[PDB]
């Protein structure tokens, strides 16, 4: 369905190669770096930044920020994950710390809970998805699912430095 | 709580300053500068437009734009010109249709 | 071992790459506005009278009337000469009534294309059948004719009548 646009404007990549690959991991991280400008670039170049990202000095921790638009506001969450030994070929498991209880679509420790449809289509493209494509098959359709629910069951509110 | 008819009115003048220097208006900060939430500077903003007092659109994001006549006629010729258009390759164009700024 | 040939050149690029994700990030967004916003104007275009369009059956795209009319000969170009004026909503994605609000001045305008029953039918395609039609009468029925090519009497005559020779 709709997937298809976001994944052709993604770049695949080709190493398959995860952390400890001592010859193959920096291959494999150089090409996630590209991967995730490009993602980037196309996200400003449409009006549609919706996050922000950091690793660090190995590429084997990540952390940022996220944001989701309901209603014409704003709800921006913080989130991290850690690169897998077995990745490329296991997927890395996103964590939204803040919503850790608020949302039945999650795992204790933030750990987010994908559809039954996420982990078969990784599974068959392996090694040509990466953290691109994870922000845009996995964290973005949580987001549009679960956040609009929360608002509506009153378990989320938006927050101004403020008072009326 | 709630704005005086007077308070409700220097919102007004408020709003007309920053479309004039700016055309594009954030609505977080025009919410602050009048010591509103962005909450309910955008619903007064919806009364407005709805009440012809004011032209423009607030985009899914929050920030308003207020397009001039000539923009107006320039997205009617372009329409026009295209004969068939999707609504996205119009809000693909509306980059180079609408001004920003002043 | 612990090195290998390209590890420093390697880690040089990411220190490069990493650079530029920041600044990617940190660039501006180039500006659109939504998709309800689009409408938005063109409902007031069409309130103030500056614009007429109308909308695709599956409410993606908008179209004016005089694209439908081109659109209307495109298919007849494409099919020949004649076509049924009920395949155009599929052809076009418009409802049939914006289709036929167009039939007036595509007779009229073009002079060069007639309305049969539901069916719009131009000088080409008359022309053509002759040809075929000429090929019996050197080589060999109206009547039959119009059952051959499903066509009431009264038109074909009189088309039939202007060609001949």
């Amino acid at each position: 369905e709709a997937t298809r646009r976001v994944v052709s404007e993604i770049p695949v990549l080709k190493t398959n190669a995860g952390p400890r690959d001592r010859e193959l991991w920096v291959q494999r991280l150089k090409e996630e770096y590209q991967s995730l400008i490009r993602y980037v670039e196309n996200n400003k170049n449409a009006d549609n930044d919706w996050f922000r990202l950091e690793s660090n000095k190995e590429g084997t921790r990540w952390f940022g920020k996220c944001w989701y638009i309901h209603d014409l506001l704003k709800y921006e969450f913080d989130i991290e994950f850690d690169i897998p030994i077995t990745y490329p070929t296991t997927a890395p498991e996103i964590a939204v710390p803040e919503l850790d209880g608020k949302t039945a679509k999650m795992y204790r420790g933030g750990k987010i809970k994908l559809t039954d449809h996420f982990k078969p289509l990784w599974a068959r493209n392996v090694p040509k998805f990466g953290l691109a494509h994870l922000m845009a098959l996995g964290l973005g359709p949580w987001l549009a699912v679960e956040i609009p629910d929360l608002i509506q069951k009153g378990v989320i509110q938006h927050k101004e430095k403020c008072n009326q | 709580e709630t704005m005086t008819e007077e308070q409700s009115q220097s919102f007004l003048t408020e709003f007309i300053n920053y479309i004039k220097q700016s055309k594009v208006v954030l609505l977080e900060d025009l919410a602050s500068q009048v010591g509103l939430r962005t909450q309910d500077t955008i619903n007064r903003i919806q009364d407005l437009l709805a009440e012809g007092t004011i032209t423009g659109v607030i985009d899914d994001r929050g920030k308003f734009i207020y397009i001039t006549p000539e923009e107006l006629a320039a997205v009617a010729n372009f329409i026009r010109q295209r004969g068939r258009v999707s609504i996205a390759e119009l809000a693909q164009a509306s980059n180079s249709l609408i001004a920003w700024g002043r | 071992n612990l090195y290998f040939q390209g590890m420093a050149d390697a880690w040089e690029e990411i220190r490069r790459l990493a650079a530029d994700f920041q600044r990617a990030q940190f660039a501006e967004a180039t500006q659109r506005l939504s998709e309800r916003n689009c409408i938005e104007i063109v409902n007031k275009l069409i309130a103030q009278k500056q614009l007429e369009v109308v909308h695709t059956l599956d409410g993606k795209e908008y179209i004016t009337p005089a694209q439908i009319s081109k659109e209307m000969r495109d298919e007849l170009h494409v099919r020949g000469g004649r076509v049924n004026i009920v395949d155009l909503q599929q052809v076009i994605n418009v409802d049939l009534i914006h289709i036929e609000n167009r039939i007036g001045d595509i007779i009229k305008s073009e002079k060069h294309v007639q309305l049969v029953l539901g069916q719009l039918i131009d000088e080409n395609y008359l022309d053509r059948l002759a040809e075929e039609v000429n090929d019996k009468l050197q080589e060999s029925t109206i009547s039959e004719l119009c059952k051959t090519y499903d066509l009431p009497g009264n038109f074909l005559t009189q088309a039939l009548t202007q060609r001949l020779g």
